[PDB]
RNA sequence: CGACUCUUAGCGGUGGAUCACUCGGCUCGUGCGUCGAUGAAGAACGCAGCUAGCUGCGAGAAUUAAUGUGAAUUGCAGGACACAUUGAUCAUCGACACUUCGAACGCACUUGCGGCCCCGGGUUCCUCCCGGGGCUACGCCUGUCUGAGCGUCGCU
RNA sequence: UGGAGCCGCCGCAGGUGCAGAUCUUGGUGGUAGUAGCAAAUAUUCAAACGAGAACUUUGAAGGCCGAAGUGGAGAAGGGUU
RNA sequence: ACCCACCCGACCCGUCUUGAAACACGGACCAAGGAGUCUAACACGUGCGCGAGUCGGGGGCUCGCACGAAAGCCGCCGUGG
RNA sequence: UAAGGCUAAAUACCGGCACGAGACCGAUAGUCAACAAGUACCGUAAGGGAAAGUUGAAAAGAACUUUGAAGAGAGAGUUCA
RNA sequence: CGCGACCUCAGAUCAGACGUGGCGACCCGCUGAAUUUAAGCAUAUUAGUCAGCGGAGGAGAAGAAACUAACCAGGAUUCCCUCAGUAACGGCGAGUGAACAGGGAAGAGCCCAGCGCCGAAUCCCCGCCCCGCGGCGGGGCGCGGGACAUGUGGCGUACGGAA
């Protein structure tokens, strides 16, 4: 359960609450997980998505072990655009299908100074519930 | 000219002159039925309308 | 007095309101002297009232006001209460001495009517179905 | 005569933009309103007409004062300062 | 091409003022240009040119409202402007000094008879 | 009228700029749901405030 | 209306034989599968255990 | 119109009372609050009693209640006089003092006199600072008990 | 058989019931309990590269600064930026700013007429003229200055 | 047919079952391709454009308003016509 | 249970009325909506608990209420009714 | 012990800011208002005051061929449809 | 025929302050119906209720007995339970209708005028310095102004108080 008397589980609050939600909390929202192989390195399960991340997509039509390079993130539609996952328009025109960020796996990273401190604050957090519990 | 409503032809003659480094004969404004004051402004003899026209950017 | 200010007779209702000339107001003289004193210095703070005089026509009255942000009055701690913003127009809340009077209320028998704050707020409990939760 | 012909008439108005409420109520014989009361310090509101109450009550306009008031309460009225720079 | 605040803040005050004339040329320009078609390239400027016009105006504003307000932080009567707006009532409260004088005849009974810190069963 | 104050004639104004139809660009918005301007005013039927 | 009679008020000693009367049919088997419980295999029906 | 045997009875529901109906769905919150508020006002007053100062014993009025005994609103000065306590020091050491009591009967007097006493007895009066001097209990009935009291202090028992 | 009419069923129309959804309501509760001459609420008119409405803001006008955040915004354009840099974008909001009416304040509501001090062109204080700036509501208190009275005295 | 939730039993609860209220809101018929598109004398020929002309435009003819005008200008009102 | 045939039977419902197929009113048709509720007080009946008693309110003690604004307990258990 | 004065607390709160919940309503309901609603619209004015939710998982919203002046079709295609 | 005190009054764009409007669920002061009930109606009732005006605060109002009682007596105000649909009112019809006690929630008490003593021992505003300055305060120093004896401040207010 929750117990905490200020969260709402509420279906119509926490809703509105999401499709209502401002830029830099859908950042957070639009998660995605590593792969095992990075999830064992930064000892982190998921990170935000961002323009430029390397990406499996898990599930759908376009499930596939291929490695596509993120193109863009629509944050306003809840969405990513990958490489190579995209379909043919009546005039043959390419169109960058979307898929949600969480069905999806993040292989290879794009590391700037920001992203490097984010792993390292949530690796830390992680070993000391891990030194808590022990 | 397009002008700003609350200005009078002393400020426009004044603001003809300052930014175009020009120098006026006399404006003539009124008021457009969508709001903004146009302003025709005729300048003295010795400058050439044209000229002007072609400096400012528009033909 | 006061005439009920109707144009010619014309209380239209029933005969118990008929009358416009023998009926008398709530307050006394000396809280309207106050009221008015109070009404035309708004900053002035109404303090209390005394009595000079009356003629036939007229009354006099004499209203003790005060300045609530005048340093000697603001610093004095004796008479601080009165800057406080709940002093604010006395005379027209019915709170003066003179004002007071009006209200009804004393302790005793002779009074019941004003058993909670005032007139209104014991007929207000007197009149609340109160519904408990069980019953 | 009473109706369709003597509608032909209205050559004239009675009433014009108010300039403190902004309705087409100021009554340009009396120069009052009949809305707000305009020429009258105090704004105009009846206690019968709870529907016109609502309808200019404060929520309704910009609040551009207010809605910073609010704010500026929540966070605690502090005043002449800045957060710590970097 | 970006004007930012960061570097604004130092500079002298007639400094400050051509930048501004220089962007209200720029601006003047641009407006020009989107009336003859000018292009979108021209067109995108217009937005970034009034916003750095701003950080410009606002860094003089600052400049020149924190110089007042060192000029007058002494003085006992000072400009509205640069007295302290919290809420009308709240600029009538008393005084912060004022509340807390007490009586001599308050004072006396604080020292005389003060509460005491005390228990019972025992 | 051709005898107006200016305080009209900036009524008027206003409410002539307000009559222009949606911009097409508009329907192609994410959340769209408008599809015609819906509070235009013709002339010929319905008159003003005023 | 809110003032609706929502609650309703037990007297004591029937509040308590309720109590009871649900306790002395928490033993009982046929009752406690008959509820539905799959109470088959438990070793002793009034089950109780260490204080671990 | 009435049917055949019935109490001939008057309801007040004439006025507008519908407007004046008053809900108790507060009552659980308001329980909870004053409640809480409770348990502040203790842990402000740190080791002083719960309950507030210590009221005297009083008998009721009236032939009716007459019999019982309950606690009155403070101390006659009479009592306070004959306890040996002075009355402004009195309410500082949570002994409630009314002076508007008379005292007509001297066996409430005495009885009264008692209450105090033995309230003097049983109370731990701590030094002003924590260096200390006279009236303040010595630091044994100190640390054995900066212990509030729960309930009303030294209970009236008819 | 023929047309037409009636009945039933199939399929198609018309129409928008039903069912299923719900960023809305309705009710009960909790905490706090803050507007204004330092110009409120309310109204007006403005402001977007393309924007009419809703919203958001005020000629610094879909916002400036600051702090937090850390790559977008995105209908299309265009752009910026080096996202190893005060740094996109959101959020917060303490600095700055805040057109005109409005208690509404120079007097009037035409958006008309003014007065008085200072500044720039205009002069070379020559007043004009133009532009800018600052004052110019009523009531009231504490003081201040100037006074009034065959009001009550004193000295001359 | 449809495309995401739903029911049996034991209890509890109710804004719980419609043909009517000249009932309310929405929809649809017959009436019906019916009444009707009749105030103020008037139209015709050719051409042009044009997918398309009884009605547009141009030309030609025949007519009317007949300067108390069906002409030429304002006031109020409209508000971009 | 769809259609058709034939023999016999068979007036249109609602309603007020002594009396309606009525030359009594309402009703073109279909969908959805739509009217004996809740509170208080009394009385009788019935069911349960306790019984010369009974009672629970109001208040209090036990929790941040996930379920709790419940549940439990009270020399208040009885001030009091 | 009147004809002078101050005073926290338990109390109230269909307005405000900010939250939490429901044996409530589920688009003719629930607020007038789920939507660019006190909007459009009406009224000289006081005031009156609506209607209106739902493609799909994704716009993949029908390229191209053909008939037509065009609206409209016929094939083709997208979609699990 | 002047100059000077004061008294009562004016005028200042005089120095510095305040008040004005809003909101209105709750609150305080006034004002105040009529539908309605009575099977008619006029008193009564609806109701000190709607509408009307005024003024507030985070609450307001009330409040430290010119009180209750009649007891072996209680002891400010507010709130709840009860008293109680009772005492009482009333075309004694319709109808209306409190209080004390008792149990709880809370709990907190105080100050003037006066009477007196104390060289007005008091207050406000100026101006110079040190600190402090986004709730204008402290300390010092000025023959620097004014208020004030037609009474400011300390002691003191019925529970007694002073010497
Ligand atoms: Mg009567
Ligand atoms: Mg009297
Ligand atoms: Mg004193
Ligand atoms: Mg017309
Ligand atoms: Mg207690
Ligand atoms: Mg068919
Ligand atoms: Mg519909
Ligand atoms: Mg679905
Ligand atoms: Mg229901
Ligand atoms: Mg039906
Ligand atoms: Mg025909
Ligand atoms: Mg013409
Ligand atoms: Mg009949
Ligand atoms: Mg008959
Ligand atoms: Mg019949
Ligand atoms: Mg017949
Ligand atoms: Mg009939
Ligand atoms: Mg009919
Ligand atoms: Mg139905
Ligand atoms: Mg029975
Ligand atoms: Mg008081
Ligand atoms: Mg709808
Ligand atoms: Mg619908
Ligand atoms: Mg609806
Ligand atoms: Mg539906
Ligand atoms: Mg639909
Ligand atoms: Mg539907
Ligand atoms: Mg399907
Ligand atoms: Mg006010
Ligand atoms: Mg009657
Ligand atoms: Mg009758
Ligand atoms: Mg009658
Ligand atoms: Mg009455
Ligand atoms: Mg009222
Ligand atoms: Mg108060
Ligand atoms: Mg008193
Ligand atoms: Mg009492
Ligand atoms: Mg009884
Ligand atoms: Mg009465
Ligand atoms: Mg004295
Ligand atoms: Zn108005």
């Amino acid at each position: 359960m929750k117990f905490n008397p200020f969260v709402t589980s509420d279906r119509s609050k926490n809703r509105k609450r999401h499709f209502n939600a401002p830029s830099h909390i859908r950042r957070k929202i639009m998660s995605s997980p590593l792969s095992k192989e990075l999830r064992q390195k930064y000892n982190v399960r998921s990170m935000p998505i961002r323009k430029d991340d390397e990406v499996q997509v898990v599930r759908g039509h376009y499930k596939g072990q291929q490695i596509g390079k993120v193109v863009q993130v629509y944050r306003k539609k809840y969405v990513i655009y990958i490489e190579r996952v995209q379909r043919e328009k009546a005039n043959g025109t390419t169109v960058h299908v979307g898929i949600h960020p969480s069905k999806v796996v993040i292989t290879r990273l794009k590391l700037d100074k920001d992203r490097k401190k984010i792993l390292e604050r949530k690796a830390k957090s992680r070993q000391v519930g891990k030194e808590k519990g022990k | 000219f397009i002008v700003d409503v609350k200005a009078n032809k002393h400020q426009i003659k004044q603001a003809v002159k300052k930014l175009y480094d020009i120098d006026v004969a006399k404006v003539n404004t009124l008021i457009r039925p969508d709001g903004e004051k146009k302003a025709y402004v005729r300048l003295a003899p010795d400058y050439d309308a044209l000229d002007v026209a072609n400096k400012i950017g528009i033909i | 007095g006061r005439k009920r200010p109707v144009p010619k007779g014309a209380t239209y209702g029933k005969p118990v309101h008929h009358g416009v000339n023998q009926l008398k107001f709530a307050r006394s003289l000396q809280s309207v002297a106050e009221e008015r004193a109070g009404r035309h210095c708004g900053a002035l703070r109404v303090l209390n009232s005394y009595w000079v005089g009356e003629d036939s026509t007229y009354k006099f009255f004499e209203v003790i006001l005060i300045d609530p942000f005048h340093k000697a009055i603001r610093r004095n701690p004796d008479t601080q209460w009165i800057t406080k913003p709940v002093h604010k127009h006395r005379e027209m809340r019915g709170l003066t001495s003179a004002g007071r009077k009006s209200r009804g209320l004393g302790k005793g028998h002779k009074f019941h009517h004003t058993i909670g704050g005032s007139r209104r707020a014991a007929w207000r409990r007197r009149n609340t179905l109160q519904l408990h939760r069980y019953r | 005569t009473k109706g369709t012909s003597s509608f032909g008439k209205r050559r004239n108005k009675t009433h014009t933009l108010c300039r403190r409420c902004g309705s087409k109520a100021y009554h340009l014989q009396k120069s009052t309103c009949g809305k707000c009361g305009y020429p009258a310090k105090r704004k105009r509101k009846y206690n019968w007409s709870a529907k016109a109450k609502r309808r200019n009550t404060t929520g309704t306009g910009r609040m551009r004062h207010l809605k910073i008031v609010y704010r500026r309460f929540r966070h605690g009225f502090r005043e002449g300062t800045t957060p710590k720079p970097k | 091409a970006k004007i930012k605040a960061r570097d604004l803040r130092g500079k002298k005050k007639e400094e400050l003022l051509k930048q501004l004339d220089d962007l209200k040329v720029e601006l003047s320009q641009l407006r020009v240009a989107k009336v003859t078609g000018g292009a979108a390239s021209k067109l995108s400027k217009i937005r970034v040119v009034r916003k750095s016009i701003a950080r410009v105006l606002t860094v003089i504003n600052q400049t020149q409202k924190e110089n007042l307000r060192k000029f007058y932080k002494g003085k006992k009567y000072k400009p509205l402007d640069l007295r302290p707006k919290k809420t009308r009532a709240m600029r009538r409260r008393l005084n912060k000094h004022e509340e807390s004088l007490k009586t001599k005849k308050q004072q006396r009974k604080e020292r005389l008879y003060p509460l005491r810190k005390y228990a019972v069963k025992a | 009228s051709s005898h107006k104050t200016f305080r009209i004639k900036r009524f008027l104004a206003k409410k002539q700029k307000q009559n222009r139809p949606i911009p097409q660009w508009i329907r192609m918005k994410t959340g769209n749901k408008i599809r015609y301007n819906s509070k235009r005013r013709h002339w010929r039927r319905t008159k003003l405030g005023l | 209306k809110t003032w609706r009679r929502w609650h309703r008020r037990v007297n004591t000693t029937q509040k308590r034989y309720a109590i009871c009367s649900a306790l002395a049919a928490s033993a009982l088997p046929a009752l406690v599968m008959s509820k539905g419980h799959r109470i088959e295999e438990v070793p002793e029906l009034p089950l109780v255990v260490e204080d671990k | 119109a009435p049917s055949r045997n019935g109490m001939i009875l008057k309801p007040h529901f004439h006025k507008d009372w519908q407007r004046r109906v008053a809900t108790w769905f507060n009552q659980p919150a308001r329980k909870i609050r004053r409640r809480k508020a409770r348990q502040a006002r203790a842990r402000r007053i740190a080791p002083r009693p719960a309950s507030g100062p210590l009221r005297p014993i009083v008998r009721c009025p009236t032939v009716r209640y007459h019999t019982k005994v309950r606690a009155g609103r403070g101390f006659s000065l009479e009592e306070l006089r004959v306890a040996g306590i002075h009355k402004k020091v009195a309410r500082t050491i949570g002994i409630s003092v009314d002076p508007r009591r008379r005292n007509k009967s001297t066996e409430s007097l005495q009885a009264n006199v008692q209450r105090l006493k033995e309230y003097r007895s049983k109370l731990v009066l701590f030094p002003r600072k924590p260096s200390a001097p006279k009236k303040g209990d010595s630091s044994a009935e100190e640390l054995k008990l900066a212990t509030q009291l729960t309930g009303p202090v030294m209970p009236i028992r008819n």
